[PDB]
RNA sequence: UGAAAUACCACCCUGGCGCGGCUGGGGGCCUAACCCUCGGAUGGGGGGACAGCGCUUGGCGGGCAGUUUGACUGGGGCGGUCGCCUCCUAAAAGGUAACGGAGGCGCCCAAAGGUCCCCUCAGGCGGGACGGAAAUCCGCCGGAGAGCGCAAGGGUAGAAGGGGGCCUGACUGCGAGGCCUGCAAGCCGAGCAGGGGCGAAAGCCGGGCCUAGUGAACCGGUGGUCCCGUGUGGAAGGGCCAU
RNA sequence: ACCCGGUGAAAUUGAACUGGCCGUGAAGAUGCGGCCUACCCGUGGCAGGACGAAAAGACCCCGUGGAGCUUUACUGCAGCC
RNA sequence: GUGGAGCCUGGGAGUGAGGGCGCGAGCGAUAACGUCCGCGUCCGAGCGCGGGAACAACCGAGACCGCCAGCUAAGGCCCCC
RNA sequence: GCUGGGGCUAGGAGUGAAAAGCUAACCGAGCCCGGAGAUAGCUGGUUCUCCCCGAAAUGACUUUAGGGUCAGCCUCAGGCG
RNA sequence: GUAGGGAAACCGAGUCCGAACAGGGCGCAGCGGCCGCAAAGUCCGCGGCCGUGGACCCGAAACCGGGC
RNA sequence: UGGUUCGUGGAGCCAUGGGGGAAUCUGGGCGGACCACCGCCUAAGGCUAAGUACUCCGGGUGACCGAUAGCGCACCAGUAC
RNA sequence: GGGGGGAACCUGGGGAACUGAAACAUCUCAGUACCCAGAGGAGAGGAAAGAGAAAUCGACUCCCUGAGUAGCGGCGAGCGA
């Protein structure tokens, strides 16, 4: 974790809670992550997005 | 007098009814976000204090 | 004729001006609060709504007040050091000290992660335009001396190394059993369930070849939860899960 | 100062029947070992020793002891604006 | 292997200045009655006893009391003895 | 200049031709009484007898290092065998 | 003391975490021929040790208040 | 600002130094911010025994002392000094 | 009518610090010590603009209990209805 290695959370695209939190490179990636999760609400697998911590 | 009851245990901890002090797992308070899920679970749960440590804090709670 | 179209009468809109309200500053003057003064005082003189003083705002402030000003240490100071990782010292289990001998960490990676498929080095010799000790190509030898992000050690091609495809297990809910251990921590983990990834399958997958890359409480922030809600319903404010 | 008559303190003091050397011993011994030396007890003197007396070292360090002082240490207060 | 062995639970501690020696190393100078660890021992707490001239820790040996009785240990057996 | 008598100024205060001098024989903050039996992780001291057992001076952490908490080592009761 | 578990609502020999009817945490339990008898627990005495208080005793340098 | 368990906390209540500043029951204060509902209570005048505290004084009684004890004083002691 | 006095006791107006927090500032010690005013044989308080959930109680004082509960707290030490 640095200035451009962030901490970051990913929100469930459908229920828009925030089930993990995780890190990028917002150097190397600096567009928003997208990456499917299982939501333990939604009980099933999601899109997550990447939203600030 | 009658002793006081040492609050700072009272709000940390609990007597079993058998006997035993329960307290809550130390290391999710934060930096939380590179810790496995593995780690933050386990650290969810209560556990049970060594004895020479719930002795002591027993006596801090004498009127339970 | 345009979107609305016309004489006239209201409500209001723009902006401006004048008379007024009511107040904000500013300049000038007044006197009577208030202050000073005057053989004389229900007065005259001077200052004057200021100054002084009361409440409140922010500031300057060793004049004064309470304190703080770490430890290790071949005495103390000075210098150095303080946590974590690797090797040695370490006396062939584990552990083991000195201000003993040598190095490194306080990051990083969206692939440098999961799976499936494929592939195999450094180096030496010979050969090949520009082209060299070393660019790329060919041939022979070459078990690992290369490589594995970074220290060092262990490990390793019957891959942990190099390439590609599909992917997100860098899971949620747990967790038999252990390693280590004064505590608190740190560590490894099969297996069950949920919903998935890859694979024909057997199976693997709860980040990364491994060991450093870190910080207990308290106090507070943010998202969710909808558990408490001080007669009642709400609300304030808390709790819980996550960060 | 000394001797006689008169009056008569003090700090200090575990107890003492309290010698030298060479050793030893917590590392400088009257007190231990070996040896040497030494009849009992005073009086005037000298200060080398009794690590002699006095003062629970002022130096030095240590104690999460104190106090005076300083300042662009911290946090207040007077005072001033 | 029945021992002031071991294990479980609980009451009470003290200790957290060690020191000498032997061996194994580091530091030091193949110095220190030096220093810092490891294995062991003894002193500490056995300054009780014998030996080592004397002498905590070297050698011999673990002192319940008494005897004008015997055997040994280390070390000794010319005199002190 | 010295001096008598009569007066005033005091404790974070006075007074000081300045030495932190002096303020009733010790002043970097007077004296008395009170808070008060301040506090002292320091030094000292701790009183009859007999009997059994019997340590530690390590490890971890500590504004900790001559102090502590836990563990280790001692002891007593119960239980196991 | 006779009920515990949970932050709590609440449920209860269970409860909490959870989607779980999974797994785990914390809980739940006398001898003889009805009675003795031993017993939860509790009351009182006694003893060890801890907490509070000066707390085994003596000792500061100092700090503060009111006077002199 | 103070008081209260409440140290600014969601901070109500009771008190009030400053500023502003009402109403007379259809008025007003309270039930812990606040609002509604529902209840409780009548501020800005005063007094009021008893149950409670103390022990200079008097008496009674001690598993209280017995002249270094017990009051500082058993005695011509708050004296001598 | 007042003045001054009285061992403690009481109320009101002011109001520390050592200490504890193993440092220290919030906090604690504590509204204690102490100063001052006043009161009496007592003083204070006292007849709900109370309590707080009981569809309830019924001045105040004082004891027991509630209760080291509720809470307060560098959520520390502690404080405590
Ligand atoms: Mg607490
Ligand atoms: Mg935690
Ligand atoms: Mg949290
Ligand atoms: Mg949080
Ligand atoms: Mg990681
Ligand atoms: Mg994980
Ligand atoms: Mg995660
Ligand atoms: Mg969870
Ligand atoms: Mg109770
Ligand atoms: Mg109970
Ligand atoms: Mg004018
Ligand atoms: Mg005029
Ligand atoms: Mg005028
Ligand atoms: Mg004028
Ligand atoms: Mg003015
Ligand atoms: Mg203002
Ligand atoms: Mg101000
Ligand atoms: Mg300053
Ligand atoms: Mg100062
Ligand atoms: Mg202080
Ligand atoms: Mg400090
Ligand atoms: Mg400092
Ligand atoms: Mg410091
Ligand atoms: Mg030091
Ligand atoms: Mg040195
Ligand atoms: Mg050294
Ligand atoms: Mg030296
Ligand atoms: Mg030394
Ligand atoms: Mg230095
Ligand atoms: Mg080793
Ligand atoms: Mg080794
Ligand atoms: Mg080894
Ligand atoms: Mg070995
Ligand atoms: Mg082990
Ligand atoms: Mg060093
Ligand atoms: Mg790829
Ligand atoms: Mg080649
Ligand atoms: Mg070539
Ligand atoms: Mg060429
Ligand atoms: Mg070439
Ligand atoms: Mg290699
Ligand atoms: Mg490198
Ligand atoms: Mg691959
Ligand atoms: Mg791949
Ligand atoms: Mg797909
Ligand atoms: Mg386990
Ligand atoms: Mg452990
Ligand atoms: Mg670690
Ligand atoms: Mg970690
Ligand atoms: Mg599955
Ligand atoms: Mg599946
Ligand atoms: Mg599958
Ligand atoms: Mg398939
Ligand atoms: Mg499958
Ligand atoms: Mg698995
Ligand atoms: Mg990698
Ligand atoms: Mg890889
Ligand atoms: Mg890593
Ligand atoms: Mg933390
Ligand atoms: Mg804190
Ligand atoms: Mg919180
Ligand atoms: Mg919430
Ligand atoms: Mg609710
Ligand atoms: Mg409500
Ligand atoms: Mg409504
Ligand atoms: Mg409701
Ligand atoms: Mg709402
Ligand atoms: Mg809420
Ligand atoms: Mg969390
Ligand atoms: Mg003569
Ligand atoms: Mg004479
Ligand atoms: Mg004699
Ligand atoms: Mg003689
Ligand atoms: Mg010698
Ligand atoms: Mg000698
Ligand atoms: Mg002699
Ligand atoms: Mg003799
Ligand atoms: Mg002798
Ligand atoms: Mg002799
Ligand atoms: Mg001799
Ligand atoms: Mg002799
Ligand atoms: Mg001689
Ligand atoms: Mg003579
Ligand atoms: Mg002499
Ligand atoms: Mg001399
Ligand atoms: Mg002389
Ligand atoms: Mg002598
Ligand atoms: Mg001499
Ligand atoms: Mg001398
Ligand atoms: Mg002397
Ligand atoms: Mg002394
Ligand atoms: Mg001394
Ligand atoms: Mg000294
Ligand atoms: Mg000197
Ligand atoms: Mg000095
Ligand atoms: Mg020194
Ligand atoms: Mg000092
Ligand atoms: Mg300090
Ligand atoms: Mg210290
Ligand atoms: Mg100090
Ligand atoms: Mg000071
Ligand atoms: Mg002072
Ligand atoms: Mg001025
Ligand atoms: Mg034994
Ligand atoms: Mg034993
Ligand atoms: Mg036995
Ligand atoms: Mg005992
Ligand atoms: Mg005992
Ligand atoms: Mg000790
Ligand atoms: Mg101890
Ligand atoms: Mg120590
Ligand atoms: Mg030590
Ligand atoms: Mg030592
Ligand atoms: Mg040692
Ligand atoms: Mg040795
Ligand atoms: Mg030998
Ligand atoms: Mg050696
Ligand atoms: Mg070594
Ligand atoms: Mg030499
Ligand atoms: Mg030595
Ligand atoms: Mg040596
Ligand atoms: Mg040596
Ligand atoms: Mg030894
Ligand atoms: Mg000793
Ligand atoms: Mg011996
Ligand atoms: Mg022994
Ligand atoms: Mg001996
Ligand atoms: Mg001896
Ligand atoms: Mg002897
Ligand atoms: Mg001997
Ligand atoms: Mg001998
Ligand atoms: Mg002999
Ligand atoms: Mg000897
Ligand atoms: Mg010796
Ligand atoms: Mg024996
Ligand atoms: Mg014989
Ligand atoms: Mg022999
Ligand atoms: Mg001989
Ligand atoms: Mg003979
Ligand atoms: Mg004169
Ligand atoms: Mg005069
Ligand atoms: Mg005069
Ligand atoms: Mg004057
Ligand atoms: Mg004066
Ligand atoms: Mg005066
Ligand atoms: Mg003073
Ligand atoms: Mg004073
Ligand atoms: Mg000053
Ligand atoms: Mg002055
Ligand atoms: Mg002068
Ligand atoms: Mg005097
Ligand atoms: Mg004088
Ligand atoms: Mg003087
Ligand atoms: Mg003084
Ligand atoms: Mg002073
Ligand atoms: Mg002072
Ligand atoms: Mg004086
Ligand atoms: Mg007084
Ligand atoms: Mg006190
Ligand atoms: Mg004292
Ligand atoms: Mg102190
Ligand atoms: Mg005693
Ligand atoms: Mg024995
Ligand atoms: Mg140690
Ligand atoms: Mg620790
Ligand atoms: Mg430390
Ligand atoms: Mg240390
Ligand atoms: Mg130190
Ligand atoms: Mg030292
Ligand atoms: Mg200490
Ligand atoms: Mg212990
Ligand atoms: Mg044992
Ligand atoms: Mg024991
Ligand atoms: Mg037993
Ligand atoms: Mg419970
Ligand atoms: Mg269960
Ligand atoms: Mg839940
Ligand atoms: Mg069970
Ligand atoms: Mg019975
Ligand atoms: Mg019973
Ligand atoms: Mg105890
Ligand atoms: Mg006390
Ligand atoms: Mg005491
Ligand atoms: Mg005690
Ligand atoms: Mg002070
Ligand atoms: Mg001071
Ligand atoms: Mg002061
Ligand atoms: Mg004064
Ligand atoms: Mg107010
Ligand atoms: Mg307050
Ligand atoms: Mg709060
Ligand atoms: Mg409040
Ligand atoms: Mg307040
Ligand atoms: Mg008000
Ligand atoms: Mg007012
Ligand atoms: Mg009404
Ligand atoms: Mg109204
Ligand atoms: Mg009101
Ligand atoms: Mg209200
Ligand atoms: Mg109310
Ligand atoms: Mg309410
Ligand atoms: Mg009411
Ligand atoms: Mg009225
Ligand atoms: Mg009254
Ligand atoms: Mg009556
Ligand atoms: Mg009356
Ligand atoms: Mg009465
Ligand atoms: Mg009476
Ligand atoms: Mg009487
Ligand atoms: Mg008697
Ligand atoms: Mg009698
Ligand atoms: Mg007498
Ligand atoms: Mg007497
Ligand atoms: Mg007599
Ligand atoms: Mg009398
Ligand atoms: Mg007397
Ligand atoms: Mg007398
Ligand atoms: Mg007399
Ligand atoms: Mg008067
Ligand atoms: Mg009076
Ligand atoms: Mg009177
Ligand atoms: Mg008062
Ligand atoms: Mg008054
Ligand atoms: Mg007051
Ligand atoms: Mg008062
Ligand atoms: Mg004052
Ligand atoms: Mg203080
Ligand atoms: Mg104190
Ligand atoms: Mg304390
Ligand atoms: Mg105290
Ligand atoms: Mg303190
Ligand atoms: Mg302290
Ligand atoms: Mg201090
Ligand atoms: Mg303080
Ligand atoms: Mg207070
Ligand atoms: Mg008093
Ligand atoms: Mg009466
Ligand atoms: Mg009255
Ligand atoms: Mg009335
Ligand atoms: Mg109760
Ligand atoms: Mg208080
Ligand atoms: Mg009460
Ligand atoms: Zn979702």
């Amino acid at each position: 974790a640095s200035e451009v290695r962030i901490k970051l959370l990913l929100e469930c695209t459908e229920c828009k809670r925030r089930n993990y939190a995780t890190e990028k490179n917002k150097r190397n990636t600096p567009n928003k992550l997208e990456l499917r999760k299982y939501c333990p609400w939604c009980r099933k697998h999601t899109v997550h997005r990447e939203v600030k911590i | 007098p009658k002793m006081k009851t040492h609050k700072g245990a009272k709000k940390r901890v609990k007597i079993t009814a058998s006997g035993k002090v329960v307290a809550m797992k130390t290391g999710k308070r934060h930096l939380n976000w590179q810790k496995s899920g593995k780690e933050i679970r386990q650290k969810g749960r209560k556990f049970v204090l060594a004895k020479p440590e719930a002795e002591r804090i027993k006596l801090l709670l004498p009127y339970e």
